[PDB]
């Protein structure tokens, strides 16, 4: 232990130094420091420390001082080698102790900062608990590895932020301002009776503010943008929305908004606001930024972190290569009587090991399927059946426990971990019935669900799930402890920094002067906020804390939380995943038809036919009583489509044969579509053109594009891959359904029926629970009053395992879970009005669910998918499973052409002036100055802001003139140098197109005085300037390689994109048919609805990333009590205000699943390709 | 109450100037119309309290016989200063200054205490 | 709510016709108190004369004999926010031709801001006796038949050509 070559003052031979070393290494010192620091962390968790623990704080302080004294008397001063100043964490020790000695006396006035700086004490655990330093180190190498991807992410967000700034400059401010200026009564702010523009335009009660919403409505002058009501105009007027932080009006806020788009955090609101202000035609920009900045950049970050973690993991795995016995023998051994031993032998034989497992597992499955059947509205007979089945099942398990206990000695019985788990379960089961009148405590009955896990001995894959959960707290218990410590330190930093601010500035974020739902005042709520930031919803609370406690502090804190917490959660996820991983005319006619089928031109013709027939569905929307000529021509072309497809069916039959045709799935698909279309045809041709299931069969025409699945090769290959991978996914989905069934039954036991309201919707306030506690007095209020007071139910409730699965899929997708958790934590009793956060600790139920059934199940599912795709790749020699054969040739062409090319260096021409000009153009100095002026142009682009002074506009105009002149002069110099050989490299061609297009932009800026005044095309040709800053990637190497990886991986993305677009098309037609004419309630507005193909594809693309799909679903699930079953609906004979709930849930659940399986394969096609690069 | 900071104890010479402020820091930077500040003076701890200075949508001085034309408000509510200065201090002014403030948009209505004594 | 469709410009004598005018609010939430006037003039006649005024509860028609006892209202039923301005004529005569104009007057209600608006849509109808069924549908029927026939002819020509070619190929060996 000693090993002391120190040889310092206070000689190492001294008694005091030897005693200090002896006590220092001694493990009881480490244990008492553990106790001290854990109690310190708890007292930090304490919000307002009462003065009767101020001395306890001094006690802790003194313990730290004693430790510091010991470490100083054991090689203290920095001069000597191997001192404690060489070890970095002792810098933290000295810092925290010295700052405590600063704190307890007079100090600086920033009390909050000095109070916060105590978090180093909690950080000490990272230093002192064994093994954590290595975990932090590994995190450090992974971060060090992801540098190039950080650089490319920064420059890509910069480019896209400039695009968004130049396009949506100020558009977010567009508000419906009262236009018919009422001069005669336009008072001034100081009572002048005069009218000032800058006061009228910013007066907050001159805006619209759609009744019910908070922000004033965004509006727009474009043909497709939002629509001002009658008596308003669309001038930009006042502060931006979301307190002013959602804006493109400056490069800072544009960068914030596009970092928000990158992580897709609440990006559907930016989507809706910007499309409502600037017009729906700008959805192209959002598609471009979601398929580049969101999917691709996040995929690249995850792939690089995964590569680094795999490299480090493989490197670190490769580098390695009696006293109680005597009491037990008397009491744990139950052989004391000969007849007792005979009974033991008998019952051990009566176990029937081959026929005991089946009986017990059958009882477990029947028990879980009895616990599934639960409701709030329960008939007394049904609850009696549930109770008697509960008693029967618990009796069966008690019988098994006692039988095994008597059959095998309790020593060897408890010697099995499975048996100790069974004993825990049976004890928990028995303590229920005896305690049948305990107040509250409905959580206890939920522990019975763990019996299902006894099927782990049966399933290998449920064993894999248990293996993952064990490795979380087993081999990686130290890393999950690092995660817990970090989620603790951030939780307490937030509470010490913004905790008092959230209470001082309450009326700035919540209009009722109450604490917001998710604040940082207590410790529980601060932990909830940091957990939410780990889930992904940072922006919606960053706005609030910026509004209460300064922008800079929240920006720094929340960026730190995101980066560090997401790094640690990602590392934990990959740690778990890598732990898991390891005559003679019939024959001639047949062959002639075969030949006519196999003709390429004919296939192209049928492709065009299916495209036209499928696109003819788009025109069938609510704007169909207009353009009656279009409806008539398309209806009469529907007949010829049916004819040509029946003809194709018949001719394919003749060409192939009935057996050959009906043994193909695609041919069954085509036959089914043609048959249903023809059945509808004959039905409409006959008098039975309506009044039956024929109309409901009419909407099935949306399945017509499926023929493109058979025809188009890329979609066929992708669907082939997905279907082939389904069998390895069925078992994992069974595990996920069983485990989410456990969670859903527990949720039902906790919440069933505790999700009811009493709106007085005239005021639409959820009655505070002192006017109406019970449901019964809410009925009293009804019977006294009229329907203007109701007893609503949260629509995504937990009231049976079906609604449980729905609400729990919402909670697990992190969309729509906020209302569920609000109505849960407000829930108190089954027939009692909810009270605001009267059950706050039900939050931990959703925390547990997100940890287990959304994180661990996702980990299992992803691991199985990766294993399956590794297998499938290994089957066909490692080739890709998302490319056609010609796409494979394309792939190999880039694989060969991506190498190092010995390009011609353009030998010098035979002129001295040409010699010197090529010395100029070939010198590295000329390149680097070009890059620096590109950077200067980039900064002078980002400095352009809304509401900028006209002088600044002129200065920017002239500096842009200077820069474009410089670039054009360089271009023409290189042309005079060698035009013909400088038209050889594509980079130069990009330069020429950008310079000529910038010249076009500036000429048209000068000559906008013409007959073709177009501001929008003018902003686009301004965006054309941005292309020049893309030349910086030429001077980069890793960024160029990564862009090459994207280029090389495009074809698979293209095939999956065709499949995803075709799925969007089918579901959009289904929405146009069903979910048109639905109430515009929440997430379905006057725009972003299903009333047209454009709006429907808008909504489907929003849902493809799961964003706000609760919003779209919610107005569907309402009922004629909360609807109008016979609405006027002018301009169309269709009636009814809301659709069918059942098809609403099937439409969105099946899209979320289908889209999830599609977008996942997009990730894999990207992630695995990046691995194969190196 | 309200986050109001004041000089805990101030000493003033006979007949010399004395400025006793009530600085305060709150959310919702102070507006002028809906804002209100009050000033109460007590000639001693357990005796009567007397209103002498108001600001309800405008500066309103009650002009008591104790502070006829001596207490003047030259503070800055926007700069979070509602200070009162007492020129020609007289020993029967020894007592308690209490400033009452209400920041409109918050409801953290609070109080203020100042103890002033005059030296012989 | 927004399907703004013109009425039809043909009415057949003796049976019923549906005069159609739909003024659609630009934002549907707004709740407004709306009433209308219908102005009418015959073909080759002087300026328009009001015929029916529907104000939020009941249809008051002018005492002209050209429309008495034969005009009924088919707009939005009893909602005070019409948004659907449709006149129904029973037993169409030859008189009911010329020019119709639906005058709609809206009083949109806002937070603290009333607004009075007027929109006028012009619809011209002509009365026939035989229903001159339209040109688009007829040309679409001829298009249907000609396309069906031409595709069948293409198929037969291609299959006979292939049959002859491959019979000539198989007679070689
Ligand atoms: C934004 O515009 C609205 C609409 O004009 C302004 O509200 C108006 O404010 C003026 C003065 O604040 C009110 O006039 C006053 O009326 C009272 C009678 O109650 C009279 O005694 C006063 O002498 C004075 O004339 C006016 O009634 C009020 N109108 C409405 C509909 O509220 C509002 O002040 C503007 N916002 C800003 C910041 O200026
Ligand atoms: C509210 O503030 C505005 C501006 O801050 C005040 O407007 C000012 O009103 C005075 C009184 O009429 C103006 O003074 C005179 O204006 C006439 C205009 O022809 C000029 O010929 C005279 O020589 C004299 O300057 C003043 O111009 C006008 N504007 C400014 C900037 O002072 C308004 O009076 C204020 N209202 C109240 C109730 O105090
Ligand atoms: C939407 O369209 C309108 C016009 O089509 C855009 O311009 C707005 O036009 C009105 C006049 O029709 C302007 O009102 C006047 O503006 C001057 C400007 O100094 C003001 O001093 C006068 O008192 C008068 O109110 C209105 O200001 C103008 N809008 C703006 C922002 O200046 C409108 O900008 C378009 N909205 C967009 C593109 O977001
Ligand atoms: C649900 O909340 C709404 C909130 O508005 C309650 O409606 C309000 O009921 C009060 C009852 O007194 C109405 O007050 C009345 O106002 C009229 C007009 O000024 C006055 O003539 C009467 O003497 C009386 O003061 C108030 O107008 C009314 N507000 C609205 C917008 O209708 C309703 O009572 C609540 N229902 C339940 C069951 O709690
Ligand atoms: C929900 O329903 C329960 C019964 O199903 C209600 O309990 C009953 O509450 C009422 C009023 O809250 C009680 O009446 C009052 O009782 C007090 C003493 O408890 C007495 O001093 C008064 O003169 C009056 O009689 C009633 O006694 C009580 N039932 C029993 C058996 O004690 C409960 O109040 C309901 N929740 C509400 C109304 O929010
Ligand atoms: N990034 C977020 N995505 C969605 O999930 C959260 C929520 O559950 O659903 C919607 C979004 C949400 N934030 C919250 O703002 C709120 O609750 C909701 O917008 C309103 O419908
Ligand atoms: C204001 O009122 C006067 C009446 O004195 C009228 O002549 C004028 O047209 C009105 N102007 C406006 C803009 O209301
Ligand atoms: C609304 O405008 C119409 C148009 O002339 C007019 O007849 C009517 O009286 C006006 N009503 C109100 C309340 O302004």
């Amino acid at each position: 232990f000693s090993a002391t070559p120190a040889l310092y003052i206070l000689s190492p031979f001294n008694l005091i130094r030897r005693i200090a070393i002896k006590i220092l290494i001694h493990s009881v010192f480490s244990m008492i420091i553990m106790c001290t620091i854990l109690t310190n962390c708890v007292f930090m968790t304490f919000s307002n420390p009462p003065d009767w623990s101020k001395n306890v704080e001094y006690t802790f302080t003194g313990i730290y001082t004693f430790e510091s004294l010991v470490k100083i008397i054991a090689r203290g001063f920095c001069i000597d080698g191997f001192t404690f100043l060489r070890d970095p964490w002792n810098w933290l020790d000295f810092s925290v102790i010295m700052m405590a000695y600063i704190t307890e006396f007079v100090n600086l006035g920033n009390v909050s900062a000095l109070r916060t700086f105590r978090v180093l004490r909690a950080l000490k655990t990272i230093s002192v608990i064994p093994g954590l330093k290595t975990i932090v180190g590994a995190l450090i190498q992974s971060v060090k590895k992801l540098s190039d991807v950080m650089i490319l992410t920064v420059f890509c967000l910069s480019v896209f932020a400039l695009i968004g700034l130049q396009l949506f400059m100020g558009n977010l401010r567009n508000k419906c301002v009262v236009w018919p200026i009422n001069f005669n009564e336009s008072y001034l702010e100081n009572g002048t009776k005069g009218f000032d523009w800058e006061e009228y335009i910013n007066n907050k009660t001159n805006f619209y503010t759609v009744p019910g919403m908070l922000e004033p409505l965004l509006c727009g002058n474009s043909s497709d943008a939002g629509q001002c009501p009658e008596g308003y105009q669309c001038m930009k007027a006042g502060r931006n929305p979301n307190y002013g932080y959602t804006s493109f009006d400056t490069f800072s806020w544009a960068f914030l908004a596009l970092f928000r788009l990158m992580t897709q955090d609440y990006w559907e609101n930016l989507y809706q606001l910007t499309l409502r202000a600037a017009g729906k035609t700008y959805m192209i920009f959002f598609v471009l930024v979601i398929f580049v900045g969101s999917f691709y950049l996040v995929n690249l970050i995850l792939a690089v972190v995964a590569m680094a973690y795999e490299e480090q993991n493989q490197a670190t795995l490769e580098e390695a290569e009696p006293c109680w016995y005597k009491f037990a023998n008397t009491f744990l051994i139950w052989e004391c009587h000969p007849y007792w031993i005979k009974l033991k032998e008998i019952v051990n034989l009566i176990v029937m090991d081959p026929f005991v497992d089946l009986a017990i597992t059958i009882c477990i499955v029947l028990n879980t399927l009895f616990m599934a059947m639960e409701h709030h509205p329960m008939t007394p007979q049904f609850e009696h059946v549930l109770a008697v089945g509960n008693l029967v099942f618990t009796g069966i398990f008690t019988a098994e426990m006692f039988l095994k206990l008597i059959a095998m000695d309790p020593y060897y019985y408890f010697q099995e971990g499975w048996n100790i788990f069974d004993g825990f379960i049976v004890s928990l089961s028995l303590m229920e019935l005896s305690l049948a009148d305990v107040e509250g405590l409905s959580v206890l009955r939920s522990f019975r669900l763990l019996r299902v896990f006894k099927l782990a001995k049966s399933w290998p894959t449920l064993n894999m799930l248990i293996k993952i959960i064990g490795n979380s707290v087993g081999a990686l218990g130290n890393l999950t402890l690092v995660l817990a410590i970090i989620v603790f330190i951030f939780a307490v930093v937030g509470m010490q920094l913004f905790g008092k601010s959230y209470k001082e500035c309450v009326c700035k974020i919540n209009q009722d002067c109450e604490l917001p739902r998710w604040h940082m005042h207590d410790f529980f709520h601060s932990f909830l906020i940091v957990f939410r930031v780990l889930c992904g919803e940072w922006i919606e609370t960053m706005w609030d804390c910026m509004e209460v406690a300064g922008q800079a502090m929240c920006l720094i804190v929340f960026m730190m939380v995101m980066v560090i917490g997401n790094l640690v959660v990602l590392n934990l996820f990959l740690a778990l995943l890598l732990s898991s991983f390891s005559g003679k005319s019939w024959w001639i006619l047949r062959k002639t038809c075969f030949l006519i089928v196999e003709h390429n031109w004919f296939e192209t013709f049928i492709i065009f036919m299916i495209l036209l027939s499928s696109g003819a569905l788009a025109f069938e929307d609510i704007y169909i009583e207009q353009r009656k000529t279009i409806r008539t021509i398309l209806e009469y072309a529907d007949k010829v489509f049916t004819y040509i497809f029946i003809l194709e069916m018949l001719l394919k039959w003749t060409a192939y044969g009935f057996v050959k045709f009906f043994t193909n799935a695609w041919c069954w698909l085509d036959f089914l579509i043609v048959a249903v279309s023809l059945v509808s045809l004959i039905a409409n041709a006959l008098g039975y053109s309506e009044l039956g299931a024929i109309k409901s069969l009419r909407t099935l025409r949306a399945l017509r594009p499926l023929r493109a699945l058979s025809r188009f090769e890329g979609m066929r290959v992708v669907v082939n891959a997905l279907v082939g991978a389904i069998p390895s996914i069925m078992n994992v989905l069974l595990v996920c359904l069983i485990f989410w069934l456990i969670f859903s039954i527990m949720g039902v036991n906790l919440f069933a029926g505790k999700y009811h309201y009493c709106f007085n919707e005239t005021s639409e306030i959820r009655f505070e629970i002192e006017d109406v506690n019970n449901k019964t007095e809410c009925e009293k209020l009804m019977e006294g009053n009229n329907t203007e007071i109701r007893w609503k139910n949260v629509k995504i409730n937990f009231d049976n395992v079906g609604a449980g699965y729905l609400a729990l899929l919402q909670v697990a997708t992190f969309k729509g879970w906020m209302d569920i958790m609000y109505a849960a934590v407000d829930s108190r009793k089954p027939d009692e009005q909810p009270k605001y956060e009267d059950n706050i600790y039900m939050y931990i139920y959703f925390v547990i669910f997100i940890i287990f059934g959304s994180f661990f199940t996702l980990n299992l599912f992803i691991g199985v998918i990766i294993d399956n795709f590794n297998q499938q790749k290994k089957k066909f020699g490692g080739q890709d499973i998302f490319m056609t054969e010609e796409q494979k040739k394309y792939y190999n062409a880039m694989k060969k052409l991506g190498s190092k090319k010995p390009q011609k260096p353009i030998p010098r021409p035979l002129n001295k002036i040409q010699g010197i000009v090529f010395d100029f153009v070939t010198q590295q100095a000329f390149d680097i100055v070009i890059m620096m002026l590109i950077c200067l142009n980039m900064v002078t682009m980002m400095v352009e802001t809304d509401t900028q002074s006209k002088q600044m506009e002129n200065i920017l105009y002239w500096i842009n003139l200077v820069f474009v002149i410089f670039f054009t002069c360089e271009c023409v110099l290189k042309m005079f140098a060698l035009r013909h050989y400088y038209f050889t490299i594509g980079w130069n061609i990009f330069d020429f197109v950008v310079v000529i297009l910038s010249i076009v932009g500036m000429f048209l800026a000068d000559i906008i005085e013409k007959y073709f005044v177009s501001p929008t095309l003018f902003r686009v040709i301004r965006l054309a300037r941005i292309g020049r800053i893309l030349r910086l990637i030429k001077g980069a190497k890793g960024i160029r390689t990564l862009l090459f990886a994207l280029m090389m991986s495009l074809p698979a993305l293209f095939n999956i994109g065709l499949l995803l677009f075709l799925v969007m098309f089918i579901f959009s037609i289904f929405g146009m048919s069903n979910f048109a004419y639905v109430k515009h309630e929440a997430g379905i507005d006057d725009m972003f609805n299903f009333e047209t193909f454009g709006n429907s594809m808008i909504c489907l693309f929003q849902i493809t990333t799961s964003a706000g799909w609760d919003g779209l679903l919610l107005p569907i699930l309402n009922r004629p009590p909360d609807c109008s079953l016979d609405k006027e609906h002018p301009g169309s004979g269709f009636k009814g205000d809301c659709g069918n709930p059942s098809v609403g849930i099937f439409f969105f659940v099946s899209y979320i699943i289908i889209s999830f399986l599609i977008v996942v394969n997009m990730y894999i096609a990207i992630i695995l390709e990046n691995f194969s690069v190196a | 109450s309200m986050e109001v900071t004041v000089p805990a104890t101030l000493n003033v010479l006979n007949g010399s100037d004395a400025r006793l402020p009530c600085t305060f820091n709150s959310c919702y930077t102070v507006n002028h119309k809906q804002f209100s500040l009050n000033w109460t003076y007590q000639e001693c701890n357990n005796c009567s309290e007397e209103m002498f200075l108001q600001f309800r949508m405008k500066i309103i001085n009650l002009k008591l016989e104790r502070f006829q034309d001596r207490v003047e408000f030259s503070g800055n509510p926007s700069k979070y200063d509602v200070s009162v200065m007492l020129r020609n201090v007289q020993p029967e002014d020894e007592g308690i200054y209490n400033c009452y403030i209400m920041n409109p948009p918050d409801r953290h209505r609070g109080h203020g205490k100042i103890h002033l004594q005059v030296l012989m | 709510g927004c399907v703004e469709v013109d009425s039809e410009t043909e009415a057949v004598y003796g049976m019923t016709f549906k005069i159609l005018c739909i003024s659609c609010k630009r934002r549907s939430e707004t709740n407004a108190e709306t009433f209308t006037e219908w102005t009418f003039r015959q073909k080759g006649t002087e300026e328009f004369v009001k015929i029916l005024r529907y104000e939020n509860e009941v249809l008051q028609l002018e005492e002209d004999e050209r429309f008495e006892g034969r005009v009924v209202w088919n707009g939005s039923r009893g909602t005070k926010d019409l948004q659907d301005l449709s006149i129904f004529i029973t037993n169409v005569t030859y008189n009911h031709s010329g020019d119709y104009e639906c005058h709609v007057y809206r009083l949109l209600f806002f937070e603290n801001y009333e607004h009075n608006t007027s929109v006028v849509k012009k619809i011209h109808i002509e009365v026939v006796d035989k229903a001159n069924r339209d040109m688009a549908s007829i040309v679409s029927e001829i298009m249907m038949y000609v396309l069906i026939v031409v595709l069948t002819i293409w198929l037969v020509a291609e299959m006979i050509y292939c049959y002859k070619k491959i019979a000539a190929a198989t007679e070689t060996a």
